[PDB]
């Protein structure tokens, strides 16, 4: 049924990790990261 | 939270301890802060100096160098209050207007000795000792209040000093705010606080200007188209930088009002947020 | 409470920890305020206006300027100290009197540089710096100092 589909979607996430130092100088905090991405749609044809 | 208790005194007569309870939400002033005090420092007998009662200098210095405090409730042999110092947190914390102006949300608190009329205070003849409260007033009103008073007074040695009085005026000075004029002294006689308490303050203040705008006109002389000249520089800035420390502006309180009343008149009660 | 932490660069000498504890409720000052910081902000050569120890006007520019800090309790790795300028709740706050003035209650503080005999401060040979504290008056010696300094000043 792909012809009722217009600009589906997908999505997925992840996260990196840190690590401690403790200089003269901020600290470290967990960041995480989320992105979407989107679909693209193309056609073939043929005749006879 | 921190509270202090001033210890009622006993044989109080009953039209004494009941005009006591008549204010409640009315602040006090203490020298030294503590748990348990008398009633002489909160009596005018602790706050005159030199022997004779304070004056109006006296009484902005003091309200500087002393704490300030508010009473909470009154009990028939007990009287505590709650202070506006170091970190308490007084829950719940509500004042009365003692100014004929009155106040609004999102208004700050300062204090002023009584400069309009007579201060209404208790006077407590039984044991011979009297109580007297600061007046109250937003901050935007407190500069200009000072500034007519002192050019009041001025103008009125001015016209006993001139040989022929300049009287020819506008009418009569009156200060404004939420659209209700107050009309201070209407008359030219009953000099009740002409010169009584605030004598020795216009002397300080046209002293000092004088020495302003004239130290100026006699170091450069190009403004306008034996001698020690450093000890009068030395002295004219010490005393400047005292006179404006004193005549200072401080906000201690600020009026945050919750599902109440917004405009509150003179002897109505409100709450108050420590600032 | 904001508290804000001073590196203490190890190899230190046991002497120099010592006179350092003794330096527990003077106040210091920071350029700028960050929780972790260094020692060379609250060494003299911090104070370096042009390329040299700093005057007194300086000072007292300077003291305006910089953030300023009361020190508590040392510990013999940290230095804990705790900022007075932004608004903060502080508990028991205790400054130790610099001043070869005594002080009365109900006194309001002031803050000037050293214009008395050579200040005692802290040296560190080891770590080539040396930090200066400042001198706390009342309000009244401020004003009768000040109006002195520019007098000669102007002279």
């Amino acid at each position: 049924e792909l012809a009722y589909v217009r600009d589906g979607v997908i999505q997925f996430e992840v996260q990196q990790p840190m690590i401690a130092r403790d200089g003269p100088h901020p600290v470290d905090q967990p960041v995480h990261n989320y992105m979407v991405k989107r679909i693209h749609k193309r056609s073939l044809s043929a005749a006879f | 939270p921190f509270e202090i208790e001033v210890l009622l005194p006993g044989e109080l007569s009953p039209a004494e301890t009941s005009a006591l309870q008549k204010c409640e939400g009315k602040i006090i002033t203490f020298s030294t802060l503590r748990h348990r005090a008398s009633l002489v420092d909160i009596a005018l007998s602790s706050y005159y100096i030199n022997g004779a009662p304070p004056d109006t200098l006296s009484l902005l210095e003091a309200y500087r160098m002393r704490f300030a405090a508010v009473i909470t409730r009154v009990i028939p042999g007990k009287l505590l209050a709650h202070a506006i110092g170091v970190g308490t947190p007084t829950p719940g914390l509500f004042i009365q207007n003692t100014s004929p102006v009155d106040l609004c949300n999102g208004d700050y608190i300062c204090l002023l000795p009584p400069v309009f009329g007579s201060a209404d205070s208790i006077r407590l003849d039984s044991v011979g000792l009297e109580i007297v409260f600061p007046l109250t007033i937003p901050q935007t009103l407190m500069r200009e209040i000072i500034a007519k008073v002192v050019a009041r007074a001025v103008e009125r040695t001015a016209a006993g000093a001139q040989i022929l009085p300049h009287e020819v005026l506008r009418g009569a000075d009156v200060i404004c705010y939420n659209g209700r004029r107050y009309e201070l002294e209407t008359n030219l006689q009953h000099r009740d606080g002409s010169d009584a308490a605030i004598r020795t303050l216009v002397l300080n203040l046209m002293f000092s200007i004088n020495e302003g705008c004239l130290l100026l006109l006699a170091l450069i002389p190009t403004l306008l188209v034996r001698f020690p000249i450093y000890e009068t520089i030395s002295s004219w800035i010490s005393t400047s930088s005292r006179l404006g420390d004193t005549l200072g502006t401080r906000a201690i309180l600020r009026v945050c009002v919750f599902d109440g009343p917004s405009t509150v008149h003179p002897g109505d009660r409100t709450a108050v947020i420590q600032v």
